[PDB]
C-alpha cells in the first residue's frame, strides 16, 4: 500500500530550529530566510563594488 | 665561461607581498642614474615628468628638467635649436645611436635600463650582484682589452667597467655614498623605472584579496544552501513484487 | 574571374614592390683574426668571420663522407681565412652563434 | 534534450528537504574530513607513482647535469 | 549539417512575386561580405599611427601587389553599400514592410551601425577630410548639455582629435562589421 | 669612508663553507700558475666560493644600509 | 570605508616609505 | 529556457566540468582586455614595442590590462589542458563532433596566442614568429615559398607584424563563432559525467544547480587570474620579450612560452627537421585519433584503474616534456627528452589501446 | 590464478562499490541501446534503479556500506543474451548489403 510509504527520518540534516515536530517551524522562518537573503545581498554589493 | 653564478636574494624592502618601494631609496637612486649611469646608458622610456609624486615634486623634477638641453623645432627658419629641458621630456640619451655607443664603448653595447629589471633574470638581485660584483679574474683568466671580469655576468667578461664605488657621487640627504648603498638605491630606482604601477597594483591586491575573503565564503555558502537538497534527497525503489 | 580575384588577393600578401637585392661591400681589415662580425644583409644576419689557421686546420681534418651535407670546407670558401656565411640555420631560421 | 523526454523511470521514489530547513555544512568536517581521506587512499596508487617517476628523474636529471659542468663530477 | 542550412535556405518559402526591389537584401550581405574581405586585406598593410597612416595607405596602393584594387573596392564598396542600403529602405517604405517591427527596428539600428563604421574608416586614411570628419561628426556630442564636452574628449582621448583617436578609430572600425554581421 | 659590504664580506668569509671552499680555490691557484700551458682556470672554484659568501652576505648586508 | 580602511593598512605596512610620508621634506608651498 | 535555464545537466558532474565555462570566460576576458589594448597599439616595428610599454606606463589602468591580457592567455591554456584532460579520462571524446571541433579550438588558441605573442615585438616575439612560421618549410617543394608569403617578404619584418596584428585581432572573434558550434554540438547529446554511464534517469537543471557553480568556479579563475596580475605578473613570462626584437641575435637561452614547451621539447627530440615538424604536428592531431583508438567497454576511466594509471603516467610525461623544453640541449636532459617522447606516443597509440582490450578481458567482455 | 587477479581487479575497478553490476556500465553504443530497450521491464526498471543509485553517490562523492558492494561471485550478465541477439542481427544485414 502506498500507506507503508513514509519519509526517512532528517534530524541529522534539519537546522536546529526544526528538530522539534511538536513545534511550527513559521516562528523562526523569517530567522532562517533573513540569513540567507543576508549572504544574497551582501554578494552584490562586492560584486557591484 | 658556460659555468653560471647565480644571485642570490637579498631583503629588498619591497620584496613582500604587499611591500612598496622605499621612495627616499628611488630618488637616490634616480641621482645615481643621473650622475653615473646616464653617460653611457639610455632611459629611455621614463620622462622627468613620471618623477612628479614619486621621489620629486613637480618644482624640483621641473629644474632636473631644467639641467639638461634638448633639440627641439624646426623653428621659422626651418632650423633645429637646444632649449632647456622640461616634465614632458624623456631622459636625454647619451648617444644618437647604438652604433655610436659601441664606438664609445670598445664594441660593447650599454643596453637601455627602463627594463633592466624585468628584463633580467634575477632583476635587481642580479644587478645588484652584478654591481658589487666585480673581482679578479680568477687564476688561468685573461680576458681581451676592454673586458673585465664579474663572475655574475653570463660568461663572467663584461664589457662595462666597475661604473661604482666609494663616493661615486654625494647624495642630496648625507646618506653614506658607499659603493653597495649606491648600488642599493639605483637598483631600487630600476625597479621603480621597470614598473612604476609596482606600488599600485600590491595596494590593489591587497584590496582584491580582503574582497575575495569575503565573496569567495558568501558564495560557498550560496551554493552548498541551493545543493543541500540534491544533497541530502533520499532515494527509494518500490518496484511491485 | 574567380581564379583572378583569388591570385590578386593571395599575390597582395606577397613580397611588395619595396621589399625586393642590392650588393654589399665589406672591409675586411676591420675584422680581427678569430672574430665572426654580422651584418644585416638582404634582410637577413650576413656573416663574415676570420679564421685562425688553427680553425682552418680543423675544417679541413673533418671525415667530410660522414657530414650529413657533405662539402670539403674548401668548396665552401675561396680565401681559406675568410668564411661568409648567410647567418640563418637551416632548421628553423634562428641566428646560430 | 528536455525534460518530459528523458527517458522512462517507474517506481522511484525521491524525498527531498527544502534548503531552508536544513544546514547547508551538515558534518562538514566531522564526516567530511574521513571522506577526503577515504578518497584520497582510493587514488593515491593510481595518481602518485607517475609524478613520483616524474619527481625522481628530475633531481637525478638535474643533478646529473650540474655534476657534468664540473671539474671533478 | 542539414537543417539550418537544410530547411532555411533551399526550401524557404518566397512571395512568387517579389521584384527587382527585392534583391538589395542579398546585395547588401554581398556588399558586407566584400567590405570585410578587401578591408581585412588591408588591415594586413595599414598602421593607424598618425606619422605612418597616410603613408601605409599610398603603400598599399603603390607598392603591394593589387592594393590599389583592393583599396579602390572598399572605398567604392563603401558608396555601392550605401546605394544599396538607401534603395532597401525605400523598397520598405513604399511597399509597407516596416510592419514587420522588429526586423525594421534591426534594420534601423543596422542603418546608424554602418554609418558609423563608414564614417570610422575613411578617418583611416588621415587625410583632410578624414581629420576634420573626425573633429565634427566626434563633435555632435558636445551639443549634449554639460557632460557632451567631455565625452567628446574621452572619446577621442585628449583635447583634440589625435594619435590617440585614430588608432581606437582603427580598432572600432576592424570590429564593427562584424557586429553589422 | 668603510663600505658595510667589505666588512659584511670579511665575517661571511669565516663562515666553514666559505673558508673551505676558498682553499679549494688557492689550491687551484696553485695548481694553474704553476703551469706554462693549461687550458685550466680556476672560474669554478671561484664560483663555488662566491656562491657560499655572497648567500650569507645578503642575509645581513641590508642592515648596515639606508 | 573599505578604500580607505584598505589604504590605512597599506600605508601602515609601508609607513616612511611612500611618498606621501616623505613628501613634506621637499615641499612647503 | 531550454537553452539555458532550464537545460538538464548530469546531477554528478564535478568541478573538471566547470572549465568548458571558464574557458568561455577567459575568451571574453582575453576579447575585452585585447579590444581596449588594441585601441593604443600601433603595428610599425619601429612604434610596436614603444607603443606596449606606453600603455604600460602613461594609459590609465594600462598595465592591469596588459598584464591581465598576458596572464589571461596563461590561464587560459590551463583551463584548456585541464578541459582536454578531463575529456581524455572521461571519454567525452566519443561525442566525435563536440570533439574534433574542441581539436580545431585548440590549434586555434594556439595560432592565435602565438600571433599575439609577436605584437610587442620584443625578442621572443621575433624570434617565435621566425621559429613557428618557419615549420611551413617542411613541407616538400611548396614550404619555403608558403614561408615567404605568409611574412611578405624573405624575412620577418614590417609586413610580418601587421598581418599578425589583423590576424591576432579577428581570430579570437572566430574562435568564439566556432565555440558556439562546439555548444550547439554538445546540446543534442548533453553532457557526459564521471562515470561515463547515461544520466538521462538523473538530470537535475542546469539554473541553479550549476549557474551557482560556475560563478564560484569564474570568482576562483579571476583569483587565479588577480593573484598573478597583482602579485606576480611576470611569474609566468619571459624576461627576453623586455628587450626590443634584434635580427642579428637570437637569445642564447631562448625558450617558448610555458604552455608551447611540451611541443618544443617533441620537436627539439628529433634530430631530423621534417621529423621533428611531424612528431610536433601529430603530438596535437593524435588528438582526433584517440575516438578511433578506444577499445574500452566502458566509456569513463572511473573504473578502469590500470587505464588511470596509464593517464596519469601521460600527465607526468607531458610535465616532463614541460621540465624538458625548459632546459639546454645538453645531456642528460637530450636523452630524458627523446624518452619522454616516445614515451607520449607510446602511452597514447599503444599502451592505452591495449589496457583498454586487458580490462575488457579482465570483465569477461 | 586469473580468476584471483579478476576478482582483485573487480574491486579496484569499484562500480561495484557504487552498487553497479558491470552490465550497468557498458559505453551505450547503438547495439547496447537497441539490446536495453528489449530488456524485460523488471531488469529494465533495475538497471534504471542501480545507475540512479550511483549517480546519486558519485554526486556526493560518497560509496555504499561495504556490505552492499556488488560482488564479484554474484554479478552476472543480464544484458549478453539480449545484446548479442541485436549483434548477430546487425552483421547478418550487413552481409546481405555486402551481397
Ligand atoms: C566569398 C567568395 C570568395 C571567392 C571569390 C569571389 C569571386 C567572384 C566571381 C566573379 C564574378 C563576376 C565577374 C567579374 C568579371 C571580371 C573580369 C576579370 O576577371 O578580368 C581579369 C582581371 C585581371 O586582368 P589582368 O591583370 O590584365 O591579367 C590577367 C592574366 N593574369 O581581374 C579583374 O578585373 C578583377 C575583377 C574583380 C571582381 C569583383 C569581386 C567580386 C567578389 C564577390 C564575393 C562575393 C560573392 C558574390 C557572388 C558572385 C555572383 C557572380
Ligand atoms: C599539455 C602540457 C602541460 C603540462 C602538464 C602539467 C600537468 C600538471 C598536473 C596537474 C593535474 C592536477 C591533478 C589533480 C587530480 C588528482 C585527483 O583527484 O585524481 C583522482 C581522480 C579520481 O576521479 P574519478 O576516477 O572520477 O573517481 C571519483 C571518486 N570520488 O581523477 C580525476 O580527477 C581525473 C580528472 C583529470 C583530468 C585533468 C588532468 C590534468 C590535465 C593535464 C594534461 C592533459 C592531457 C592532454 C594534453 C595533450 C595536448
Ligand atoms: C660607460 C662607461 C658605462 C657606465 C658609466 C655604466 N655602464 Fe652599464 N654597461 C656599459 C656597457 C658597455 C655595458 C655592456 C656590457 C657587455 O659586455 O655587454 C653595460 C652593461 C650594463 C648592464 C647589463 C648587463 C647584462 O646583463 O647585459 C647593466 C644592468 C648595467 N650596465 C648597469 C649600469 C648601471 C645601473 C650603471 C650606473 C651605476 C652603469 N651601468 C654605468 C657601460 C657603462
Ligand atoms: C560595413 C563595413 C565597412 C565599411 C562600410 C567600410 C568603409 C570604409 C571607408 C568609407 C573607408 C575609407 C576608404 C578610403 O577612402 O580610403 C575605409 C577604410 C578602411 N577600412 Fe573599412 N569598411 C568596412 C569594413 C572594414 C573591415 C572589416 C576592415 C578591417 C578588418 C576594414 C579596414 C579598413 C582599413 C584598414 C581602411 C584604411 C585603408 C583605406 O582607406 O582604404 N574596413 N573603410
Ligand atoms: C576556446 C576553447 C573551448 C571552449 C570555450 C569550450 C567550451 C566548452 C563548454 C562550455 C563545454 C560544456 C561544459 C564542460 O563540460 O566543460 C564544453 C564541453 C566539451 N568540450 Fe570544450 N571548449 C573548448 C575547447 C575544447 C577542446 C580543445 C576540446 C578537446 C580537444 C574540447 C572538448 C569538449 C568535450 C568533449 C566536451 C564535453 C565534455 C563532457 O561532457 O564530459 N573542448 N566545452
Ligand atoms: C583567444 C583570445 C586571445 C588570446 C589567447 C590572446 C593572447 C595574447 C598574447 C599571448 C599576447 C602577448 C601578450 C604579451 O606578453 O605582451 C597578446 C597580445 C596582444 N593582444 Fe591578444 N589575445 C587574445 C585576444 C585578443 C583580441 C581579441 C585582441 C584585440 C581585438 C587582442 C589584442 C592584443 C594586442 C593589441 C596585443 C599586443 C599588446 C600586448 O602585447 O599586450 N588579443 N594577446
Ligand atoms: C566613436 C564613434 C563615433 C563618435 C561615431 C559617431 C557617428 C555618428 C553618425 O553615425 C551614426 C554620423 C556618421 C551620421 O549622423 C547620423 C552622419 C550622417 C553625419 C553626417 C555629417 O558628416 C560630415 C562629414 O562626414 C564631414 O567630413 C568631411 C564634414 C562634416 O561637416 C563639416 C559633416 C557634417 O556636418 C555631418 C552632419
Ligand atoms: C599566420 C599564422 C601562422 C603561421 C600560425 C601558425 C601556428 C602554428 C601552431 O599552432 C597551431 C604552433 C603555434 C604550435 O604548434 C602546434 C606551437 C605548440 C608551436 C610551439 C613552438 O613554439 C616556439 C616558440 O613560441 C618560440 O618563441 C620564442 C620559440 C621556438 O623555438 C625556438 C618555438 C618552437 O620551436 C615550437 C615548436
Ligand atoms: C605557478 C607555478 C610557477 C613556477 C615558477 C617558475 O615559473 C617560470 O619562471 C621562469 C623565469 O623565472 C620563466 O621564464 C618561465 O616561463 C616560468 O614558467
Ligand atoms: C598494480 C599491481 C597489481 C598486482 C595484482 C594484484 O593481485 C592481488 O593483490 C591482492 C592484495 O595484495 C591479493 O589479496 C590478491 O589475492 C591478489 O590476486
Ligand atoms: C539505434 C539502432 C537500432 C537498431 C534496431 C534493430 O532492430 C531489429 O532488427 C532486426 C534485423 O536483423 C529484426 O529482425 C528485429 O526484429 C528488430 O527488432
Ligand atoms: S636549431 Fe632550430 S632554428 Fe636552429
Amino acid at each position: 500500500s502506498h500507506t507503508d510509504i513514509k519519509v526517512p527520518d532528517f534530524s541529522d540534516y534539519r537546522r536546529p530550529e526544526v528538530l522539534d515536530s511538536t513545534k511550527s517551524s513559521k516562528e523562526s522562518s523569517e530567522a532562517r530566510k533573513g540569513f540567507s537573503y543576508l549572504v544574497t545581498a551582501t554578494t552584490t554589493v562586492g560584486v557591484a563594488y | 665561461s658556460d659555468l653560471e653564478l647565480h644571485p642570490p636574494s637579498y631583503p629588498w624592502s619591497h620584496r613582500g607581498l604587499l611591500s612598496s618601494l622605499d621612495h627616499t631609496s628611488i630618488r637616490r637612486g634616480f641621482q645615481v642614474y643621473k650622475q653615473v649611469c646616464s653617460s653611457c646608458h639610455s632611459m629611455d622610456y621614463v620622462a622627468y615628468r613620471h618623477l612628479v609624486g614619486v621621489c620629486y615634486t613637480e618644482d624640483e623634477a621641473k629644474a632636473l628638467a631644467e639641467e639638461v638641453e634638448v633639440q627641439d623645432g624646426p623653428n621659422e627658419d626651418g632650423e633645429m635649436f637646444m632649449r632647456p629641458g622640461k616634465l614632458s621630456d624623456y631622459f636625454p640619451k647619451p648617444y644618437p645611436n647604438p652604433e655610436a655607443a659601441r664606438a664609445a664603448n670598445n664594441g660593447a653595447l650599454p643596453p637601455d635600463l627602463s627594463y633592466i629589471v624585468r628584463a633580467r633574470h634575477g632583476g635587481e638581485d642580479y644587478v645588484f650582484s652584478l654591481l658589487t660584483g666585480y673581482c679578479e679574474p680568477p687564476t688561468g683568466v685573461s680576458l681581451r682589452e676592454g673586458l673585465y671580469f664579474n663572475p655574475y655576468f653570463p660568461g663572467q667578461a663584461i664589457g662595462m667597467a666597475p661604473p661604482i664605488y666609494n663616493e661615486v657621487l654625494e647624495f642630496d640627504d648625507g646618506t653614506p655614498a658607499t659603493m653597495s648603498q649606491v648600488a642599493k638605491d639605483v637598483c631600487t630606482f630600476l625597479r621603480w623605472a621597470a614598473e612604476p604601477e609596482h606600488d599600485h597594483r600590491k595596494r590593489m591586491g591587497l584590496k582584491m584579496l580582503l574582497m575575495m575573503g569575503l565573496l569567495l565564503p558568501l558564495v560557498y555558502a550560496m551554493k552548498r544552501h541551493k545543493w543541500s537538497v540534491l544533497k541530502s534527497r533520499k532515494l527509494a525503489y518500490r518496484p511491485p513484487k | 574571374a574567380a581564379k583572378n580575384v583569388v591570385s590578386q588577393f593571395v599575390s597582395s600578401m606577397s613580397a611588395s614592390a619595396d621589399v625586393l637585392m642590392s650588393k654589399i661591400e665589406i672591409k675586411l681589415s676591420d675584422i680581427p683574426e678569430g672574430k665572426n662580425m654580422a651584418f644585416k644583409w638582404r634582410g637577413k644576419p650576413l656573416f663574415v668571420r676570420h679564421r685562425t689557421k688553427k680553425e682552418i686546420d680543423q675544417e679541413a681534418a673533418v671525415e667530410v663522407s660522414q657530414l650529413r651535407d657533405p662539402q670539403h670546407d674548401l668548396e665552401r670558401v675561396k680565401k681559406p681565412e675568410w668564411v661568409i656565411l648567410i647567418g640563418v640555420c637551416t632548421h628553423l631560421g634562428c641566428v646560430p652563434i | 534534450r528536455q525534460f518530459g523526454h528523458l527517458t522512462r523511470v517507474r517506481h522511484v521514489i525521491t524525498y527531498s528537504l527544502s534548503p531552508f530547513e536544513q544546514r547547508a555544512f551538515p558534518h562538514y568536517f566531522s564526516k567530511g574530513i574521513p571522506n577526503v581521506l577515504r578518497r584520497t587512499r582510493a587514488c593515491i596508487l593510481r595518481v602518485a607513482p607517475p609524478f613520483v617517476a616524474f619527481y625522481l628523474v628530475y633531481t637525478w636529471g638535474t643533478q646529473e647535469f650540474e655534476k657534468s659542468k664540473r671539474k671533478n663530477p | 549539417l542539414m537543417k539550418i542550412v537544410n530547411n532555411a535556405f533551399i526550401d524557404l518559402p518566397a512571395p512568387s512575386n517579389i521584384s527587382s526591389w527585392w534583391n538589395f537584401g542579398s546585395l547588401l550581405g554581398i556588399c558586407l561580405i566584400l567590405q570585410i574581405l578587401t578591408g581585412l586585406f588591408l588591415a594586413m598593410h595599414y598602421t593607424s599611427d598618425t606619422t605612418t597612416a597616410f603613408s601605409s595607405v599610398t603603400h598599399i596602393c603603390r607598392d603591394v601587389n593589387y592594393g590599389w584594387i583592393i583599396r579602390y573596392m572598399h572605398a567604392n564598396g563603401a558608396s555601392m553599400f550605401f546605394i544599396c542600403l538607401y534603395m532597401h529602405v525605400g523598397r520598405g517604405l513604399y511597399y509597407g514592410s516596416y510592419t514587420f517591427l522588429e526586423t525594421w527596428n534591426i534594420g534601423v539600428i543596422l542603418l546608424l551601425t554602418v554609418m558609423a563604421t563608414a564614417f570610422m574608416g575613411y578617418v583611416l586614411p588621415w587625410g583632410q577630410m578624414s581629420f576634420w570628419g573626425a573633429t565634427v561628426i566626434t563633435n555632435l556630442l558636445s551639443a549634449i548639455p554639460y557632460i557632451g564636452t567631455n565625452l567628446v574628449e574621452w572619446i577621442w582621448g585628449g583635447f583634440s582629435v589625435d594619435k590617440a583617436t585614430l588608432t581606437r578609430f582603427f580598432a572600432f572600425h576592424f570590429i564593427l562589421p562584424f557586429i553589422i554581421m | 669612508l668603510v663600505d658595510p659590504l667589505t666588512t659584511v664580506r670579511e665575517q661571511c668569509e669565516q663562515l666553514e663553507k666559505c673558508v673551505k671552499a676558498r682553499e679549494r680555490l688557492e689550491l687551484c691557484d696553485e695548481r694553474v700558475s704553476s703551469r706554462s700551458q693549461t687550458e685550466e682556470d680556476c672560474t669554478e672554484e671561484l664560483l663555488d666560493f662566491l656562491h657560499a659568501r655572497d648567500h650569507c652576505v645578503a642575509h645581513k648586508l641590508f642592515n648596515s644600509l639606508k | 570605508a573599505f578604500d580607505q580602511g584598505a589604504d590605512a593598512i597599506y600605508e601602515h605596512i609601508n609607513e616612511g616609505k611612500l611618498w606621501k610620508h616623505i613628501k613634506h621634506k621637499y615641499e612647503n608651498k | 529556457n531550454n537553452a539555458f535555464i532550464d537545460l538538464p545537466a548530469p546531477s554528478n558532474i564535478s568541478s573538471w566540468w566547470n572549465f568548458g565555462s571558464l574557458l568561455g570566460i577567459c575568451l571574453i576576458l582575453q576579447i575585452l582586455t585585447g579590444l581596449f589594448l588594441a585601441m593604443h597599439y600601433t603595428s610599425d616595428t619601429t612604434t610596436a614595442f614603444s607603443s606596449v610599454t606606453h600603455i604600460c606606463r602613461d594609459v590609465n589602468y594600462g598595465w592591469i590590462i596588459r598584464y591581465m591580457h598576458a596572464n589571461g592567455a596563461s590561464m587560459f591554456f590551463i583551463c584548456l589542458y585541464m578541459h582536454v584532460g578531463r575529456g581524455l579520462y572521461y571519454g567525452s571524446y566519443t561525442f566525435l563532433e563536440t570533439w574534433n571541433i574542441g581539436v580545431i579550438l585548440l590549434l586555434t588558441v594556439m595560432a592565435t596566442a602565438f600571433m599575439g605573442y609577436v605584437l610587442p615585438w620584443g625578442q621572443m616575439s621575433f624570434w617565435g614568429a621566425t621559429v613557428i612560421t618557419n615549420l611551413l618549410s617542411a613541407i616538400p617543394y611548396i614550404g619555403t615559398n608558403l614561408v615567404e608569403w605568409i611574412w611578405g617578404g624573405f624575412s620577418v619584418d614590417k609586413a610580418t607584424l601587421t598581418r599578425f596584428f589583423a590576424f591576432h585581432f579577428i581570430l579570437p572573434f572566430i574562435i568564439m563563432a566556432i565555440a558556439m558550434v562546439h555548444l550547439l554540438f554538445l546540446h543534442e547529446t548533453g553532457s557526459n559525467n564521471p562515470t561515463g554511464i547515461s544520466s538521462d534517469v538523473d538530470k537535475i537543471p542546469f539554473h541553479p544547480y550549476y549557474t551557482i557553480k560556475d560563478i564560484l568556479g569564474a570568482l576562483l579563475l579571476i583569483l587565479a587570474l588577480m593573484l598573478l596580475v597583482l602579485f606576480a605578473p611576470d611569474l609566468l613570462g619571459d624576461p627576453d620579450n623586455y628587450t626590443p626584437a634584434n635580427p642579428l641575435n637570437t637569445p642564447p637561452h631562448i625558450k617558448p612560452e610555458w604552455y608551447f614547451l611540451f611541443a618544443y621539447a617533441i620537436l627539439r627530440s628529433i634530430p631530423n627537421k621534417l621529423g621533428g615538424v611531424l612528431a610536433l604536428a601529430f603530438s596535437i592531431l593524435i588528438l582526433a585519433l584517440i575516438p578511433l583508438l578506444h577499445t574500452s567497454k566502458q566509456r569513463s576511466m572511473m573504473f578502469r584503474p590500470l587505464s588511470q594509471c596509464l593517464f596519469w603516467a601521460l600527465v607526468a610525461d607531458l610535465l616532463t616534456l614541460t621540465w624538458i623544453g625548459g632546459q639546454p640541449v645538453e645531456h642528460p636532459y637530450i636523452t630524458i627528452g627523446q624518452l619522454a617522447s616516445v614515451l607520449y606516443f607510446l602511452l597514447i597509440l599503444v599502451l592505452m589501446p591495449t589496457a583498454g582490450t586487458i580490462e575488457n578481458k579482465l570483465l569477461k567482455w | 590464478w586469473l580468476e584471483g587477479i579478476r576478482k582483485w581487479y573487480y574491486n579496484a575497478a569499484g562500480f561495484n562499490k557504487l552498487g553497479l553490476m558491470r552490465d550497468d556500465t557498458i559505453h551505450e553504443n547503438d547495439d547496447v541501446k537497441e539490446a536495453i530497450r528489449r530488456l524485460p521491464e523488471n531488469l529494465y526498471d533495475d538497471r534504471v534503479f542501480r545507475i540512479k543509485r550511483a549517480l546519486d553517490l558519485s554526486m556526493r562523492q560518497q560509496i555504499l556500506p561495504k556490505e552492499q558492494w556488488t560482488k564479484y561471485e554474484e554479478d552476472k550478465s543480464y544484458l549478453e543474451p539480449y545484446l548479442k541477439e541485436v549483434i548477430r542481427e546487425r552483421k547478418e544485414r550487413e552481409e546481405w548489403a555486402k551481397k
